[PDB]
RNA sequence: GGGAGACUGGAAUUCCUGGUGUAGCGGUGGAAUGCGCAGAUAUCAGGAGGAACACCGGUGGCGAAGGCGGGUCUCUGGGCAGUAACUGACGCUGAGGAGCGAAAGCGUGGGGAGCGAACAGGAUUAGAUACCCUGGUAGUCCACGCCGUAAACGGUGGGUACUAGGUGUGGGUUUCCUUCCUUGGGAUCCGUGCCGUAGCUAACGCAUUAAGUACCCCGCCUGGGGAGUACGGCCGCAAGG
RNA sequence: GCAUUC
């Protein structure tokens, strides 16, 4: 759930915070860590490409399996759920029977205990993970192949899911989050259910402190700038940019998919805008 | 509602003979079970008002033959009180 | 193209009449409307018009060699029967007529009542 | 444990030499679970007043179990998601 | 007006499997007909209704032939 | 009874709605 | 069809994809805006999605009232009859108070097919901020809160006893006539209608489901307007109560 | 279809 904060003060007048109820270990599997730091939105030439990045709170990778694979077969049982700061949802410790501990994104309802099953075999509940072949229509599920093998790309943030919607063929059609329907192959893997901590989106950060601590610089608009800085820039006293909106490099607010793409054969349709 | 096994159960407990089903103690015994079980559906079904209704007539009639019991013999009471777990 | 037995729609509301002539399997092979016919506004929902675009469409489906009809009729318009007439005259057998007026087992909202 | 009827509308593509095994073993969740699976009828291939899922014809088993109805429910749940059942039909025979 | 054939000491039970028993109370449009024209009881009509309802959605009934 | 009797009270309510349609920000700011 | 949760069924509207096929379709009292000719309407097949559940279905059932109708399952409230097994006046009503409370509206998050305040055009007209037409946004739907009003009406507060009958219908009991056919008929208990005595009423009408004959408790009225308004206060996010 | 007022 949500939990409000008092307006003991004016930054915290309107916040609020995860309830951070599904979590039930505080600390992460140290053989499932990795180092991470940050990049402040610098490539290798070290010049911004990125802008509004850095100043984050330092935070460790853990080594989530968006591949599941090499497993079918092999029950596991759901040992604890805990924060993950490098994404939205929250993460679920599996221990195999093989006694092999693997990370994977914690779908809505999945508890502590709960036995996960992995395969063309397994059944149709949260959490497990099987080819689409084996996934009857209608269903629920996440993190979706986008190739076989390729691992999990798409329905992976907190409370998104993907529906499928029917088979034809070597194909599988996908309704996505964002409502565009596109095909994937049936030999791609997904996970049964949703993705869980769906509350997050509700949580009213309250002050600037705090996006801060998530490293996002401020952001300036255009039209406070110079024009050498950004075409809205200029002008005396307050303007709305005095031309078309642009991006600060020019480029008009337009379609910027290329056109022509081999994947524009997987797509059904595009994403509905202002319905 | 209770069945035949449960009243048998909660009568032979409190019932003041045997045979007994009409005494103030065997009717708040089993008025009791009823209002707990009801409790326990109503905490999964919020928004069943109608049988939340029927909840509170059951509470408003128990409240009656215990203030009769008081009213009778306070022992009795007393003994009833502490035997079901009831505040007042 | 050639096609021995068919079948005849017949929408018929309370301003226009629509008979549409096709084959077994649901392919329009002739058509016609009471403003094909010429009728424009209110004059087009009178049993007159429909006798007209009736026959027109029987006329058009002779041509493809139409020689028997079954006829699916709907709506709430007084062209059914004129039209049922009209098509034996214009020379088009009649076997079967089937009422099929898409009826809601209680589904989306008319809109409001006239005043 | 109450008692319960089940109709079930199987493909039509299946034979039903191979239906009467494939409905024991999807009944023995109930025989694990302490229940009874009394009567397993299979009525042949039968033409279905309407199509469903594409099919005109459908083969009719009724299967009469005394179970929990969470048993039951699990049951339901299982054969739903089997491809080859069409349609299934649960209702609980007995007073209310 | 006519008695409830259902009231009968030899009366029929009412299942939707019976498909032969319900096609007397549908008509040719497969509509459940009216209780003032069968002369069931309000309690019979009742279980003949529900048992039609169930029967269509097993498709041992049309809906609406 | 005559339905004057009614309508007599809906144009004293309805005027006082309107009444109070045109006055709530004056309400408001003299009310602060 | 008393309530709550979950799953699920078909018809129809709309859209989408693809055939067939053209030049009209749509709408009215009569028209025009509108949709088409860039391939509509119509017709056939497949897909998506939301909402409401035809027939059954009634001046019929259930609920304190508001209200409640596709099916299934799970959890759950009340009522009625029979038997008198049990308790032994434990009853009735209820100032304040608490809870429930159509529709509209409000907050946050979903959903949005159809319908549709506002809003556009078209028409009508002296004008037409309308009625009619074409569109169309909030809303209507869901989750969780808030709001607390309706001709929330039987314009009839609750409990109890008594005071001609006749006749429908819903739910139980039972005696006879007997085929034992059974809407055969009687008695009895509990609902729900119509018609009618006595009695009551200004009249209309009510009339064993009273507005009759009486007893107990509560609420409310005291000429019409001003006004269910102002002021103060309480409640509400606001509207406002 | 339309038909305001005294
Ligand atoms: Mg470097
Ligand atoms: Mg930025
Ligand atoms: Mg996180
Ligand atoms: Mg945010
Ligand atoms: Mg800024
Ligand atoms: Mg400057
Ligand atoms: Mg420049
Ligand atoms: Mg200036
Ligand atoms: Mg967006
Ligand atoms: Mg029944
Ligand atoms: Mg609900
Ligand atoms: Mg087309
Ligand atoms: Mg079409
Ligand atoms: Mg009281
Ligand atoms: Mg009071
Ligand atoms: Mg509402
Ligand atoms: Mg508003
Ligand atoms: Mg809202
Ligand atoms: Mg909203
Ligand atoms: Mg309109
Ligand atoms: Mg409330
Ligand atoms: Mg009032
Ligand atoms: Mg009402
Ligand atoms: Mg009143
Ligand atoms: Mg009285
Ligand atoms: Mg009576
Ligand atoms: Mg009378
Ligand atoms: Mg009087
Ligand atoms: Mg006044
Ligand atoms: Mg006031
Ligand atoms: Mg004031
Ligand atoms: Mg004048
Ligand atoms: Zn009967």
């Amino acid at each position: 759930g949500i939990r409000k904060y008092k307006p003991t003060t004016p930054g915290r007048r309107g916040a609020s915070v995860s309830d951070f109820a599904e979590i039930t270990r505080s600390t992460p599997e140290k053989s499932l860590v990795r180092p991470l730091h940050g990049k402040g939105g610098r490539n290798a030439h070290g010049r911004i490409t990125t802008r509004h990045k850095g100043g984050g709170h330092k935070r460790a990778y853990r080594v989530i399996d968006f591949r599941r694979h090499d497993k079918d077969g092999v029950n596991a049982k759901v040992a604890h759920i805990e924060y993950d700061p490098n994404r939205t949802a929250n993460i679920a410790l599996l221990h195999y029977l093989d006694g092999e501990k693997r990370y994977i994104i914690a779908p809505q309802g999945l508890k502590q205990g709960d036995v996960i099953e992995s395969g063309a075999n397994a059944d149709i509940k949260p959490g497990n993970n099987l080819p689409l072949r084996n996934i009857p229509a209608g269903t629920v599920i996440h993190a979706v192949e986008l190739r076989p093998g390729g691992g999990a790309k798409l329905a992976r943030s907190a409370g998104v899911s993907i529906q499928l919607l029917g088979k034809e063929g070597t194909y599988a059609a996908l309704r996505m989050p964002s409502g565009e329907i596109r095909r994937v192959d049936v030999r791609c893997r997904a996970t049964v259910g949703e993705v869980g901590n769906a509350e997050q989106s509700n949580i009213n950060w309250g002050k600037a402190g705090r996006m801060r601590w998530k490293g996002k610089r401020p952001t300036v608009r255009g039209v406070v700038m110079n024009p050498v800085d950004h075409p809205h820039g200029g002008g005396e006293g307050k303007t709305s940019g005095g031309r078309h909106p642009v991006s600060p490099w020019g480029k008009p607010e337009g379609r910027t998919r290329k056109p022509n793409k081999p994947s524009d054969k997987l797509i059904v349709r595009r994403r509905r805008t202002g319905k | 509602a209770l069945t035949a096994e449960q009243k048998k159960e909660i009568l032979g407990q409190y019932g003041l003979h045997d045979t007994d089903t009409g005494s103030p103690e065997a009717q708040v015994a089993l008025l009791t079970k009823r209002i707990q079980d009801l409790t326990e559906h109503l905490k999964v079904h919020k928004h069943d008002h109608h049988s939340r209704r029927g909840l509170l007539l059951l509470v408003g009639r128990r409240r009656r033959l215990l203030k009769y019991v008081a009213q009778v013999d306070v022992a009795r009471y007393r003994s009833l009180i502490e035997r079901l777990g009831l505040r007042r | 193209k050639n096609v021995p037995h068919g079948a005849a729609h017949i929408k018929s509301t309370f301003n226009n009449t629509i008979v549409s002539i096709t084959d077994p399997q649901g392919n329009v092979i002739a058509w016609a409307s009471s403003g094909h016919v010429g009728f424009k506004g209110s004059r087009k929902s009178t049993p007159f018009a429909a006798q007209l675009a009736a026959e027109n469409a029987a006329r058009k489906a002779q041509e493809h060699g139409v020689k028997k009809v079954d006829v699916f009729v709907k709506g709430p318009g007084s062209g059914r029967e004129t039209a049922i007439r009209s098509l034996q005259a214009a020379g088009l057998e009649v076997g079967t007529i089937s009422d099929v007026t898409p009826q809601p087992h209680n589904g989306c909202r008319p809109p409001k009542r006239r005043r | 444990m109450r008692p319960y009827e089940i109709m079930v509308i199987l493909d039509p593509t299946l034979d039903e030499r191979t239906v009467a095994p494939s409905l024991e073993t999807f009944l023995n969740v109930i025989r694990k679970d302490g229940g009874t699976v009394d009567k397993v009828d299979i009525w042949g291939r039968r033409r279905l007043a309407y199509e469903i899922a594409k099919h005109a014809e459908g083969i009719y088993a009724v299967i009469d179990v005394k179970a929990e109805p969470a048993t039951v429910s699990e049951l339901d749940r299982q054969l739903n998601l089997n491809e080859s059942v069409l349609r299934t039909k649960v209702l609980r025979t007995d007073k209310h | 007006t006519r008695k409830c054939v259902f009231c009968s000491k030899k009366g029929q039970t009412i299942d939707y499997k019976d498909t032969a028993l319900l096609r007397t109370y549908i008509s040719e449009r497969g509509k459940i007909r009216a209780r003032r024209v069968t002369g069931n009881c309000v309690q019979h009509q009742r279980d003949i209704a529900v048992a039609v309802k169930n029967a269509r959605e097993v498709a041992l009934l049309p809906f609406g032939s | 009874g005559s339905v004057i009797k009614k309508r007599r009270k809906r144009m004293s309510k309805k005027k006082h709605r309107k009444l109070l349609r045109r006055t709530r920000v004056q309400r408001r700011k003299l009310g602060k």
